[PDB]
């Protein structure tokens, strides 16, 4: 029964670090999306600049 | 004192391997 | 590209190390490895004076041996080292290329 | 544990930065991270007037934290817990002491406001820190601004009654352990008038309250010795009002003894144990 | 100047040890040549 | 020959898995026992900071045994008196001169000589044992009679806690005082510490009532003052209230002979909380004895020292 236990809270560490890995991986999209917002005049811009 | 009641069994000498004084 | 020459001047710095410098010839040290074994901050010491033989007035005396004690202090001392993120990340993974 | 919070400067910095960071290493600021609410940067902006009592509410609303470090875009910083002792500098534009003072305070600056805030041109977070100051000074110094603007306003009212010498020879004058030490000079206006209208008050309540507590104790020593000292020209005026107009009278006059007890009350009261001298460092812990 | 440097210990000196030797009794001719061993050393002094 | 309701590896298995890590050790002697020693830190760094399950593992294996804060302070050796039990909670009265070298602290003996020169039983014949002159201690203090009139004398004395380390010296002596945190000894060894304060200047609260923090209480006595020891149990809010009630005899009674002035006098006595002790370790009665007689004195152990401020009853 603690072996069960010990085996869950195994997974709860698992799935804990598994969650902090792909927060990682969608906070990297998450900043390349806002650089790539950040340096982006917009068209009505660069129909004319351009 | 400290060593009211207790037995001493060796010294540890300050690298004195002939002389005895010292600390 | 080679683009520009830069020149730097570093500062050279006389480290210092205890048995180096002079002042250690006061202190006869040891190396006593873990400080918590000691535990009494006094020391008892064992003053064994010596004794003059006198004969005219045939008044003899033993060493008069008297034991006093005496304090031992303790420091401490701390400091900081900086040592950066990157390269224990480095250091932790062997490498093999040039 | 790292009680060390991270907080990313929006744009790059520049020398003079660097230069007010490490003159305002050791001092210390507030809390809410967020560049634009890290202290009192949202009160004192000069758009509103900065209040005495909406800062001092923020004060001892938010946390408090030690700065400790700014590289090109971060703010390393630590806060307060009330476990651990953290070490604690002046650096603050009043330079005032520290000798041996067991109790401490941190309240905004009423010296200067340009004396703590410091300016970037590139950000304009416009940062400040409250000035940390003995208790005895504290008090002292609360005192010898309060009634100072209190005087200020009854002049502007009618110069006729107040002076200006004879207060500037005694109420800008702290003295503090040997330490004789001088200033002189919105927030303190209103912060004056509170206690203006919790002192007009305090006689109508003061006879409403003796009156329904004068004979609770139907013979006791303690009571008959409170209410023998008390003014002869006081207790006379109580029941010709009406009723309402007294309970709201006396709401309005627990609700702002209760501000003004915590507020003379020294908000965050650090604590500290040691002083050096050399290096112009104590250590502290919270309180 | 009598010199201009002196020579001195490389290392911190290291606790030794003194007592416990706690050999058997090796025979008649090693007691009796550590007895004079330790008392003639009295008027010896190299 | 039977089995027990515990087995010996489990248990043992267990205090070996909840064992705390050794500290790092780093020699200085020897490069190649300092190539390990840094060897062993950077993979103690790595195996602590990099995403795995060893990051989870030494996180969980960290216990948090934290120093407290010390007070050191110089005063004048024929000021103080060496003979003086160790933990003795001590006052160091505000020197308000910046020419002074030194400072100076108050054993409960020699503040009690003060408010007896500023004017009993076994203890004021113990105090005019132990300090021989309440002259010293008189002109030590500046403004004595003066602040006494204001009766801002409580503001002036800061309690600094009890005392642990008391070195001896000729002229200065140096004690050490712990002030904030659980009171415990320094530079001789961590072992055991106790707060020694005076019978008779110590009564309980609740046994008048009929954790456990303690108050240190100054009154200010009509013909002078007095400081006594207060220990209750009882809230740390809730605790003026009592004390009014408990001074409430005494007041009037006293003040009814006397009337202020230049107003001054009306701030009858202040009082501090000096910390707490457990509620499982009571107060034990001891003697203290200088070498003309005896004294009771009450021993309080595990004390956690952290000095509040002087609040006015």
């Amino acid at each position: 029964v603690e072996y069960a236990e010990y085996v869950g809270a195994v997974k709860t560490v698992a799935s804990a670090l598994q969650f902090g890995v792909d927060a990682l991986e969608r906070g990297l999209i998450n900043t390349v999306l806002s650089v790539k917002l950040r340096h982006a005049p917009p068209m009505f811009i660069l129909q004319t600049l351009a | 004192s400290a060593a009211e009641g207790l037995f001493h069994s060796f010294d540890l000498l300050v690298g004195k391997d002939a002389r005895e004084a010292g600390i | 590209k080679f683009e520009v020459l830069l020149g730097v001047y570093t500062n050279a710095i006389q480290y210092v190390r205890f048995l180096e410098t002079a002042l250690a010839v006061s202190c006869v040290n040891t190396e006593f490895k873990d400080l918590s074994r000691m535990t009494d901050g006094k020391i008892q010491f064992r003053i064994s004076v010596p004794t003059i033989a006198h004969g005219d007035g045939r008044r003899p005396s033993k060493q008069r041996t008297f034991i006093v004690v005496k304090n031992c202090h303790k420091h401490h001392i701390s400091t900081e080292m900086e040592l950066s993120m990157l390269d224990l990340e480095i250091l932790h993974s062997i490498p093999e290329t040039p | 544990m790292d009680l060390k919070v991270v907080v990313s400067l929006s744009s790059r910095l520049y020398t003079d930065e660097i230069a007010k960071m490490q003159q305002r290493i050791g001092c210390i600021l507030p809390l809410a991270q967020n560049v634009q609410g890290l202290g009192l940067g949202q009160v004192y902006s000069l758009e509103t007037v900065p209040d005495y009592v909406s800062m001092y509410n923020y004060l001892s609303d938010c946390t408090l934290a030690v700065l400790d470090e700014v590289s090109v875009d971060s703010l390393i910083l630590t806060k307060i817990v009330p476990g651990q002792t953290y070490a604690i500098k002046n650096k603050y534009q009043p330079f005032f002491q520290w000798h041996g003072t067991g109790s401490l305070s941190v309240m905004p600056p009423v010296f200067g406001r340009e004396h703590a805030t410091v300016k970037l041109e590139s950000n304009d977070v416009d940062i400040v820190f409250p000035m940390v100051l003995p208790t005895p000074i504290a008090e002292e110094v609360l005192q010898k601004i309060l009634l100072f603007n209190v005087y200020s306003r009854v002049v502007m009212q009618a110069p006729g009654n107040a002076d200006m010498l004879d207060v500037h020879m005694h109420l800008g004058s702290v003295s503090y352990l040997g330490h004789h030490y001088e200033l002189a000079l919105a927030l303190l206006d209103n912060l004056s008038l509170y206690f203006c209208i919790m002192v007009t008050l305090l006689p109508r309540a003061s006879m409403r309250l003796v009156r329904g507590l004068i004979r609770h104790e139907h013979h006791d020593l303690l009571n008959l010795f409170q209410e023998m000292v008390p003014d002869e020209i006081a207790r006379i005026d109580l029941d010709d009002l009406s009723v309402a107009d007294d309970l709201s009278r006396m709401r309005v006059m627990m609700t702002y003894l209760q501000s003004l007890a915590s507020l003379f009350n020294l908000g965050p009261r650090l604590a500290t144990a040691a002083y050096s001298q050399e290096t112009l460092t104590a250590t502290c812990w919270l309180r | 100047e009598a010199d201009n440097q002196i020579m001195g210990p490389s290392s911190y000196a290291s606790f030794v040890v003194r007592g416990e030797n706690l050999v058997t009794a090796v025979s008649y001719g090693r007691v009796m040549r550590t007895f004079e061993h330790f008392m003639a050393r009295i008027v010896d002094s190299p | 020959k039977v089995q027990g309701s515990v087995d010996r590896r489990r248990l043992q298995r267990r205090i070996a898995g909840l064992l705390p890590p050794p500290a790092r050790r780093l020699n200085i002697s020897r490069g190649s026992e300092f190539t390990r020693d840094v060897r062993g830190l950077v993979e103690e760094h790595a195996q602590a900071s990099s995403l795995s399950a060893a990051a989870v593992w030494r996180a969980g294996l960290l216990a948090p045994w934290r120093p407290p804060v010390f007070g050191d302070f110089l005063i004048h050796a024929s000021s103080f008196n060496n003979a003086e039990a160790t933990g003795t909670p001590l006052f160091q009265f505000k020197q308000s001169d910046p020419f002074s070298g030194v400072d100076a602290v108050f054993t409960p003996l020699s503040l009690f000589i003060l408010m007896n020169h500023g004017r009993g039983g076994g203890l004021t014949r113990m105090a005019n044992l132990l300090y021989d002159s309440p002259a010293t201690l008189a002109d030590l203090v500046p403004d004595f009679g003066r602040l006494v009139a204001d009766r801002r004398f409580h503001n002036f004395i800061t309690p600094v806690g009890p005392l642990v380390e008391n070195i001896k010296s000729t002229y200065l002596n140096k004690i050490t005082t712990v002030v904030h945190g659980p009171v415990v000894s320094k530079a001789i060894p961590r072992s055991t510490v106790k707060v020694t304060v005076p019978q008779e200047a110590f009564v309980d609260l609740d046994a008048w009532l009929s954790d456990a923090r303690l108050y240190v209480a100054l009154t200010y006595e009509e013909a002078g003052p007095r400081f006594t020891f207060f220990q209750s149990s009882r809230g740390h809010c809730q605790i003026m209230n009592i004390l009014r009630i408990y001074y409430s005899p005494s007041i009037m009674h006293r003040y009814a002979v006397v009337q202020p002035l230049h107003i001054e006098e009306l701030t009858f006595g202040a009082v501090a909380c000096l910390g707490t002790f457990s509620a499982t370790d009571g107060w034990r009665r001891s003697a203290f004895n200088y070498r003309g007689s005896s004294l009771p004195v009450v021993e309080i152990d595990s004390f956690y020292s952290n000095v509040s401020d002087w609040e006015v009853i």
